[PDB]
């Protein structure tokens, strides 16, 4: 339940990078 | 057939269950208040995560629901945040009074929505016969805490207030919108504290009446720090501390009424020392040594330290447009004392950073012997919203408390600092500035 | 000797610079300069020896402790 | 919210809403005539004038209390807000065990058998990862130190791209 | 025992908050 | 636990430890302690590498008591989403992020000649569609002028410059005009002020994409991470989580006599006494003392 700690800054600003879509309701689906 | 704590229950169970609509939500939270159940803080955690988790909402449910957020003084942000949507979707559908229980309701919180301020100022600017003024008063000030300096609605209530005598309350609610608009107005300001002479049915209305006036300096009325003379027994130590402030900031004379306040505010501090937060210590303090009003032993040195950490801690999050302003200003100290060069220019303005007797450091400090001359920078932030901008009260609260440790201290606003055109006149506006406050420099 | 610096000198700035300069040549040695400008450096100076260059300007000192903070919190 | 609030007794609610529970109120200029009703249990009191007004001096100031967080807790309702779709769609799944007996063995083709036989495993083992809702925790963990790692920005935590287009739109625009 | 505290709840647990003091902690100094 | 630095940050946050490390610390001054004196020293750079450090305590576990409004339809999530961090960057001793990132391109830019230098300078802030856009706009009025664009203000080439950009500003959706009438000022506060309405329009508009933005891409993220995990099987599932659970475990419990292992353990424990809790009394909560 624990993430690893870190301690770095975004000195850029970025759009936040939207993944894409699995497949996985279409393969389940099928 | 009178039972307060089966009727909890009772609103418990009808609150735990699954399937709660908003209805059920908005009367068990109004039978909560009407209670009075600050006692039990997971009733009203249940109570607004049912009103967090509704999605049907009428103008009624909502309106009785922001209602009672705000009448029993219950704050989560998320929640009340997240019932603005619900607003804005049923604003035309909304009545006036309604209008201003939720706009009132939704900034007292400090929800920033914008939407929602601008599409009910544009509602209640645009009929404004609608409103009776205790209306525009809870607009007034949802707009004014809500964060848009609205001068339009502003301009609006003024007109209202000078043309229609209203309440003491309703006054005193416009009176602590225009004090965090930082407006002063005197025309309404006026027909505001005109209104404060039928007696006053509640005391915290006259406690933010007199931090209102003490916010903009127009003087304390005599017919306000009687009324707060009287029930100083109505107030937490939240509010007396305010209210005491507010009366050292618009220069009042009566000691009767600081008793009367600090007898609340400093068995509190007795009881608990880390109860209240260090901006109403600091304003404490202010209040302790402006009225030279006495508090027990612990509680002075306990305000003073804590005046010094609420000073630095402004001083360290500062808005960086007042900081290359106290750096003008401290380059034109250092020209005006004479400093040809800028070698000798830095190393002046670097020598005048000495520390404070509290604490903390002051940024411009000037000391010859035992005089010492102490220069403020007054940005935007303490000035009045008005083309006259005027400072505000605190920054006479600052200077009046820095006077009292050996400092006279040299008020140097940027309205008119930035309106010269160069170095040298603003070297000749800070020492005509100094020597306006001390002419021994 | 040759001099960069930020904006046009003072001449206390032009006294102790010199002061400082001398620090760099270790003998009796005279320095004249050849007094330039670039708006690029943010304060401070340049000196150009002709063989030698030492670089006291503030835009090298905030790139360079930019380099070094930037190197040490990769270091913890 | 503020230190100094102007709500009470004054275009208060004078009735309930929903018939769960009952609440009607009597209101003079000077004091209210309150009975909340509630099912078994009703109470009846008379609230000042200088009660609604006194009640919200100190304040509540809810918070939740979360397992990790608040934020975790929100991207894991997400994850089981997700998995309850899959969920769903594993719900509209045809019984296979309507087709195990002996005469569906013996009359179909030993390929399309052992097909069918893979597909009833498949689904179990499908729906035995779709309810481990035991995994959801740790998958928002995963999740939690990006996103925390965007929002330590060096501008504000809450600085975009539209807000930062349009403070150049300015910036460039203005004099230099 | 059980029935901890109200603020000792409240807080946020696996934030980082101590990583960013420890660099500062290691760095300000080292820079100073 | 407080560093006299630290504390100062932390009385304007209404965070948990922040603000019991803040009541510890007025309640050990209230018995008669002295403050300290608040250091005159540590010149610009570290100064601001020290607000750096300082503003990012507070941010950051500030940032993990913001709910994230994943999956919730409509504009009050998202404000409240993007209000919170508002507060939060308030708190932290932010500006708005209107005036922090224009600081950041007034510091960026501070030493530059030509417009392409600070389209080269300010490339991390602005987006690369918008910084494109201005590039070819550059390129087509360097054409005709036959000359680097300075950062002049005045010059005929960046009078022909801004009169395009703004018109490709204009196409991108930023009104120009209201931006630059706030950012500029008005005398009359009655025409200053219906545009300063207009500019928090777009302004809540900017936000609210931003925030609308950041919660779709963590959306996309934790979709594409379930989708990915439910297609193996729950051994593999649980023997892969079982190993990065002891792995960061072991982790904080290999570096001793740091501050951040210890908390770190204290939290596990903590979350073990909330699944205590929760087993003790399920229909109710966990155990809150009252």
């Amino acid at each position: 339940y624990l993430a690893p700690l870190r301690s770095d800054f975004t000195e850029e600003i970025t759009a936040p990078k939207v993944a894409s879509a699995s497949n996985l309701v279409n393969e389940w689906n099928n | 057939e009178n039972d307060v704590p089966a009727i909890l229950k009772e609103i418990d169970s009808l609150v735990s269950r699954e399937a709660v609509s908003a209805k059920e939500v908005s009367d068990a939270a109004v039978a909560l208040t009407y209670l009075q159940v600050k006692a039990n803080r997971r009733l009203w955690g249940k109570v607004l995560e049912k009103a967090g988790a509704a999605q049907d909402y009428d103008a009624a449910s909502l309106t009785n629901l922001l209602w009672a957020i705000n009448t029993g003084g219950v704050e989560h942000f998320k929640t009340v945040a997240e019932l603005a949507g619900p607003a804005v979707s049923l604003l035309p559908s909304l009545s006036p009074v309604q209008l201003s229980i939720v706009v009132e309701a939704l900034g007292g919180a400090g929800v920033k929505n914008y939407e929602l301020y601008n599409k009910a100022s544009a509602v209640v600017v645009s009929k404004i016969g609608e409103f009776k003024p205790a209306e525009i008063a809870r607009v007034l000030y949802g707009v004014a805490f809500g964060g848009v300096n609205d001068v339009a609605l502003a301009k609006a209530a003024g007109k209202v207030f000078a043309s229609t005598e209203v309440d003491s309350r309703t006054a005193a609610q416009a009176l602590y919108a225009l004090a965090k608009l930082g407006r002063a107005d005197k025309a309404t300001v006026d027909a505001l504290l005109k209104s404060f002479k039928k007696g006053t049915e509640s005391a915290s209305d006259a406690a933010a009446a007199s931090f209102a006036l003490g916010s903009l300096s127009f003087k304390a009325e005599k017919a306000i720090v009687d009324a707060l003379k009287a029930s100083a027994g109505d107030l937490a130590p939240a509010q007396a501390v305010e209210a005491a402030y507010g009366l050292a900031l618009s220069g009042a004379t009566d000691a009767e009424a600081f008793k009367a306040l600090f007898g609340v505010v400093a068995p509190a501090i007795e009881k608990a020392p880390d109860a209240l937060e260090v901006s109403s210590l600091a304003q404490l303090h202010v209040a302790s040594t402006i009225s030279g009003a006495k508090l027990p032993a612990a509680v002075g040195s306990f305000v003073a330290k804590a005046f010094g950490l609420a000073a630095d801690a402004a001083r360290l999050k500062r808005s960086s447009a007042e900081s290359a302003l106290v750096a003008d200003v401290a380059a034109a100290t250092a020209v005006a004392f004479g400093a040809q060069y800028r070698p000798e220019v830095a190393s002046a303005v670097a020598s005048y950073v000495k520390t404070a007797p509290d604490g903390s450091v002051l940024d411009i400090a000037i000391t010859k012997g035992d005089a010492k001359v102490l220069v403020q920078a007054v940005p935007s932030s303490l000035l009045t919203s008005t083309t006259p901008a005027k400072p505000l009260g605190h920054v006479a609260a600052y200077s009046k408390v820095r006077e009292a440790q050996g400092y006279a201290v040299a008020v140097v606003p940027a309205n008119e600092f930035e309106a010269l055109p160069d170095q040298k006149a603003k070297a000749q506006y800070v020492l005509a500035a100094i020597k306006k406050v001390a002419p021994s420099f | 000797c040759t001099v960069i610096t930020a904006e046009p000198l003072d001449k206390l700035e032009r006294v102790e610079l010199t002061k400082k300069a001398e620090k760099f040549v270790d003998a009796g040695f005279k320095l004249v300069m050849q007094e330039k400008i670039d708006k690029k450096l943010l304060g401070g100076f340049v000196i150009e020896f002709s063989d030698r260059r030492v670089d006291m300007s503030t835009a090298k000192k905030v790139e360079e402790f930019n380099n070094f903070v930037n190197k040490l919190v990769l270091s913890i | 919210l503020t230190t100094f609030t102007f709500s009470g007794l004054q275009d208060a609610p004078v009735a309930a809403l929903s018939g769960s529970i009952k609440l009607n109120v009597a209101a003079k200029a000077g004091k209210a005539e309150v009975t909340v009703a509630a099912g078994a249990a009703k109470a009846a009191t008379q609230v000042s004038a200088a009660a609604l007004r006194k009640l919200s001096g100190s304040k509540i100031s809810l918070a939740e209390v979360a397992r990790i967080s608040v934020l975790h807790s929100s991207i894991q309702n997400y994850l089981l807000s997700l998995s309850n779709e899959r969920y769903q769609l594993l719900s509209q799944w045809p019984d296979f065990t309507t087709m195990y007996g002996k005469d569906f063995y013996y009359r179909a083709h030993p390929e399309d058998l052992k097909k069918f036989y893979d597909a009833a495993d498949e689904y179990y083992k499908l729906y035995e990862t779709v309810t481990e809702f035991d995994s959801l925790s740790a998958l928002a963990s995963q999740v939690v130190p990006n996103y925390a790692a965007r929002r330590r920005s060096t501008v504000h935590p809450a600085i975009g791209s539209t807000v930062a287009d349009g403070a150049f739109t300015n910036f460039l625009l203005s004099k230099q | 025992a059980d029935a901890k505290a109200l603020d000792e709840l409240r807080k946020p647990k696996f934030s980082s908050k101590y990583l960013i003091q420890h660099v500062s902690q290691k760095l300000i100094p080292a820079v100073k | 636990a407080v560093s006299k630095k630290e504390v100062l940050y932390f009385l304007s946050s209404k965070d948990a430890e922040s603000s019991t490390a803040v009541k510890s610390y007025l309640k050990s001054l209230y018995a008669g302690a002295q403050v300290e004196a608040t250091e005159t020293d540590a010149s610009e750079l570290i100064a601001q590498l020290e607000k750096k450090y300082l503003s990012a305590q507070v941010v950051e576990p500030g940032v993990h008591n913001i709910a994230l409004p994943l999956g919730e339809s409509g504009s009050a999530p998202v404000k409240r989403y993007a209000a919170e961090l508002f507060n939060l960057g308030a708190q932290a001793g932010f500006e708005c992020p209107f005036i922090e990132v224009s600081k950041k391109f007034g510091q960026e830019t501070a030493t530059s000649e030509t417009v392409k230098d600070v389209l080269n300078k300010t490339k991390s802030y602005v987006s690369a569609d918008y910084n494109a856009a201005l590039n070819e706009v550059l390129s087509s009025v360097e054409a005709e002028i036959n000359g680097p664009v300075l950062f002049d203000g005045k010059t005929e080439g960046f009078k022909k410059f801004a009169a395009k950009a703004k018109a490709v500003a204009v196409s991108r959706g930023l009104p120009a005009d209201t931006i630059l009438a706030y950012c500029a000022g008005s005398a009359n506060e009655d025409a200053a002020d219906k545009v300063s309405k207009e500019f928090f329009t777009w302004f809540e508009s900017a936000y609210t994409a931003d925030a609308a933005a950041e919660v779709k891409a963590i959306e996309a993220e934790a979709a594409s991470i379930l989708d990915r995990h439910l297609a193996k099987p729950v051994a593999q599932i649980r023997k892969e989580q079982a190993s990065a659970y002891a792995s960061l475990l072991k982790r904080a419990e290999t570096a001793k006599g740091a501050k951040w292992a210890e908390k770190y353990l204290e939290d596990v424990k903590a979350v073990q006494w909330f699944d205590a809790s929760v087993a003790e009394a399920p229909a109710s909560g966990p155990k809150v003392a009252a």
